[PDB]
């Protein structure tokens, strides 16, 4: 009924619990500094893992979202954008994204962002250039819980403040609309 | 309160278990002499045992070395329970022998429940008496601070 | 005032973040020894077979996949007094306070943080140690394998209890008293007759023996 | 009153099922029974085939769903979500509105214990055979049927 | 405000859907076939599903009666006085579906002891008890209008599409008393 920004400015406010944020960075940090420190100090096997984990966080994630607000299912990817970019994140990250770069007839988009809290005052390492990308774990949370509304999309990042680029900004591009399953 | 100056649980055949203590070094071997004596003190038709509802039956047994030892048994599992306390610091009040029964009946409790099988890597003996000795230091060496 | 004007994330994705960590100690001791993404395909097991498979694993695999989880724990408790939200507004200091009042510190404070509720009692012997105990338990309270499993169920569970157990392991060092001086054990305990039934079947504990 | 509880899932076959019969609060509650696979099959069939009428005959863009589909003798409340889940319930009349209670067993005791609760999976698809419609492996999960009795025995009035 | 009605013959296949919207004309005619057939199958398969506990004993043939209401339908041919019908009468579909309740509509039906189905869908969600009662009214008349103007017809052929004239300009005079 109201606006999508309204939805979630009413609920952050009214029915949350809350904690801190750089507490939530120092634990994903702690856990990613971990995965380094684990094994053969290789860049590129642990992005796939952390994908893994967002994969798995927003699968599970996606029943809690729908829960407190009961959206109907998403049909196209305008709606889709300003959902999970103006209510989706105020709930969960208290964040706004906003929506930039569509492509030709809206076959994707594009999130930008400039206060990502899953890593805040992160100055990495010098190591850090190639292959760790160090927020995976939300576009594996964005590819998981999208998969789980019937709409089948693959999700990357492409530009980060931490490696050293203006903003982050992460791609999104749908690849078919999976049609429901029937009895028979 | 009541503090237990020794504990000693003892099987059907007769085997030391756990003799603890809380906390002198060489009184743990007095403890230990009359824990023996105590046991000695059971097997007899000298006084009398049960009898009342088929119920356990705390009761003084004797008094060595500055210490009252009271005793008890159950009757269909073989536990032979026997704990002494500080003759000095025991007033020989009705409230304060309510307090003894029922501090009987917590160490029996704590024992029964921590022969059971769970969170037991073998049942290992060892084990199951370093867990003992935790569990006695958790009831008489508690504080509850705020 | 000062306590609420800062940002917040939601307790719900932390929580889980927080929870799903055995099933990454699980995957990641896997990796060490077909969902596309980047034209090479990546597999993975669901997060609930890692846990099946951790309940029936041998003892060295235990062990290992405990310690890394207690690793996990350890960086989460060493930067917690750095953390700015105790460092400035709170009245008090870190100089030393020996034993007890940082006892009260983890145990007032930080679990109220980490965690959705200040912690229930505790006991001191004054001499070297410390017992805590908590009836509800927060971060686990909705694990239930099955209606008629009720001896599966803690020993799928005790993975999972081996990360506040890392956070007291933790802040203790580097406020002054190190891992190897310090040890502490956590276990499972019955909550007392009179709080609500239906929260677990029991409570936790933890038997921090630091030595002085 | 209500007369039975079922839930479906994306994967086209019910997970949890439980009918009272009895007026009792401890009725004979068959949870899970396999005698009723039937009708569980003939239900999610009427749900199914009836909700594409309101499917195909929408106006507007907001792509609308069925809250109730009344008979004779029973009548019937289903809340259907985004994540493919159905909620149906078979109950009596004098209850008019009643969406409010299938949002509340949504809201804290199935994302509460069956989507927080890393012991048991998420919807249970097991890799094929099962998926299409036809295969079994039901929810089970000790709170949820625990909790969720205990909330709906006040609903159960006769 | 019943803003569509339409009509199923005796096994399905539609007769007659003329929907009294302003303008919107979005539902093609052979898509409305199919939604008759699969309605028809709803019906069909609704029988055999009824809870346990009361197929055994029933004891309830006293709320089946629908009561009456006296002016529902206006403010005639065959019939005549005032209104169609007085004395309060009995339902036919004791085990069949009556009202479908969506965000955006409500459907109602009334079946005919034979086996005609007249289908009503109003925008207007009628406290949703009572909204029976008006619906199968409302219903019962215009099937008694059916009854006079599309079977007192020689150009008509048994359970074949209504290609009538007075039977559709009445209908819209009835529904649009009821507002
Ligand atoms: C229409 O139904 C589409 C809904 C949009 C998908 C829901 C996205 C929820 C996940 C947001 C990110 C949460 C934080 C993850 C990192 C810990």
């Amino acid at each position: 009924s109201r606006s999508l920004k309204a939805m979630g400015e009413e609920i952050w406010k009214n029915k949350t619990e809350k904690i801190n944020t750089e507490l939530f960075t120092l634990t994903y940090g702690s856990i990613v500094a971990q995965l380094c420190q684990d094994y053969e100090r290789d860049f590129n096997k642990v992005n796939d893992h952390l994908y893994s984990m967002g994969y798995n966080i927003g699968c599970r994630l996606i029943e809690d979202f729908l829960a407190r607000t009961a959206l109907p299912r998403c049909e196209n990817l305008v709606k889709t954008s300003e959902v999970l970019s103006k209510c989706a994140f105020k709930i969960f990250l208290n964040i706004t994204p906003n929506i930039t770069n569509w492509s030709h007839n809206k076959d994707t988009f594009s999130l930008i962002l400039d206060e990502n809290p899953l890593a805040d005052f992160v100055e990495l390492p010098m190591d850090a250039m190639k292959s760790l990308w160090y927020s995976n774990i939300l576009c594996g949370v964005l590819k998981g819980s999208l998969e789980m509304v019937q709409l089948d999309c693959d999700v990357w990042f492409v530009s980060d403040i931490l490696r050293g680029d203006s903003q982050t900004e992460i791609k999104v591009k749908l690849n078919r609309i999976l049609k429901d399953e029937i009895p028979i | 309160s009541l503090r237990p100056c020794f504990v000693s649980l003892i099987d059907e055949s007769d085997k030391p278990i756990l003799i603890y203590v809380p906390n002198e070094m060489n009184d743990v071997l007095k403890y230990n002499v009359l824990s023996n004596i105590s046991l000695d003190y059971f097997e007899s038709a000298l006084v009398e045992w049960h009898s009342l509802d088929s119920k356990p039956l705390l009761k003084s047994i004797f008094q060595l070395e500055g210490v009252s030892v009271f005793a008890m048994l159950i009757k269909q599992t073989g536990l032979k329970i026997v704990i002494g306390f500080e003759q000095k610091s025991l007033s020989g009040a009705d409230d304060e022998f309510e307090a003894i029964n029922q501090i009987f009946e917590t160490v029996r409790k704590i024992y029964i429940r921590v022969k059971c099988n769970p969170l037991l890597v073998s049942g290992d003996e060892k084990s199951i008496i370093k867990s003992l000795e935790r569990k006695f230091d958790e009831l008489f060496i508690s504080t509850e601070v705020e | 005032i000062f306590e609420n004007s800062l940002p917040k994330v939601s307790q719900s994705v932390y929580q889980m973040l927080l929870n799903e960590m055995v099933p990454l100690a699980m995957g990641i001791e896997r990796q060490i020894s077909l969902k596309i993404e980047e034209h090479h395909t990546v597999d993975i097991i669901r997060s609930h077979n890692l846990i099946h498979e951790l309940y029936k694993a041998d003892e060295e695999e235990k062990e290992k996949v405990l310690a890394r989880l207690r690793n996990i724990g350890f960086q989460i408790g060493l930067k917690l007094s750095e953390l700015l939200i105790f460092s400035n507004n709170p009245n008090l200091k870190f100089k030393e306070m020996d034993l007890l009042l940082i006892m009260k510190f983890i145990c007032r404070d930080v679990w109220k943080q980490i965690f959705g509720k200040q912690i229930d009692n505790l006991k001191t012997n004054h001499r070297g140690t410390f017992y805590l105990l908590d009836y509800d338990y927060r971060p686990i309270q909705s694990f239930s394998l099955e209606e008629d499993a009720k001896n599966e169920e803690l020993k799928m569970i005790e993975p999972f209890l081996e990360i506040p157990v890392g956070i007291i392991r933790g802040v203790l060092s580097s406020l002054g008293y190190s891992s190897e001086e310090v040890i502490c054990l956590a276990s499972f305990i019955d909550r007392p007759t009179d709080r609500p039934k239906t929260a677990f079947p029991k409570g936790v504990s933890f038997h921090v023996q630091v030595t002085m | 009153g209500i007369y039975s509880f079922w839930i479906f899932d994306r994967h086209c076959n019910c997970i949890f099922d439980r009918e009272w019969t009895l007026a009792s609060n401890s009725a004979s509650g068959t949870i899970n029974s396999k005698q009723n696979e039937e009708d569980a099959k003939l239900l999610y069939g009427m749900i199914f085939s009836l909700r594409s009428i309101t499917q195909k005959l929408s106006k507007g863009s907001v792509k609308n769903d069925i809250r109730s589909i009344s008979t004779g003798k029973y009548r019937v409340h289903t809340y259907c979500t985004a994540s493919g889940l159905w909620f149906v319930l078979l109950s009596d009349f004098k209850q008019q509105s009643y969406t409010q209670v299938l949002q509340y067993i949504y809201s804290h005791i199935y994302v509460k214990y069956v989507s927080n609760n890393l012991l048991s999976p998420y919807d249970f698809a097991e890799n094929e055979n099962e998926m299409r419609g036809q295969g079994t492996r039901k929810i089970t999960n000790r709170n949820f049927i625990s909790v969720l009795e205990s909330f709906l025995a006040p609903m159960v009035n006769q | 405000a019943i803003e569509t009605i339409l009509v199923i013959n005796k096994s399905g296949g539609l007769i007659y859907q003329r929907n009294f919207t302003n303008d919107e004309q979005k539902l093609n005619s052979n898509e409305y076939l199919i939604l008759a057939s699969t309605l028809h199958g709803v019906f069909a398969i609704a029988s055999q599903l009824t809870p346990k506990a009361l197929q055994l004993t029933q004891q309830t043939n006293i709320e089946n009666t629908i009561p009456y209401i006296p002016y529902v339908g206006m403010s005639l041919g065959s019939f005549k006085g005032d209104d169609f019908f007085k004395e309060p009468f009995t339902n036919w579909n004791k085990s069949g579906l009556r009202q479908l309740c969506t965000d955006q509509f409500t459907m109602f039906i009334y079946q005919t002891l034979t086996g005609l189905k007249f289908v009503a869908i109003s925008s207007s969600v009628s406290t949703s008890n009572l909204a029976i009662q008006i619906a199968d009214n409302f219903l019962r008349k215009v099937y008694c209008l059916y009854s006079d103007y599309v079977m007192k017809d020689p150009s008509y052929s048994m359970e074949m599409p209504i290609r009538s004239n007075l039977f559709d300009e009445k209908v819209k005079k009835m529904v649009e008393n009821l507002q």
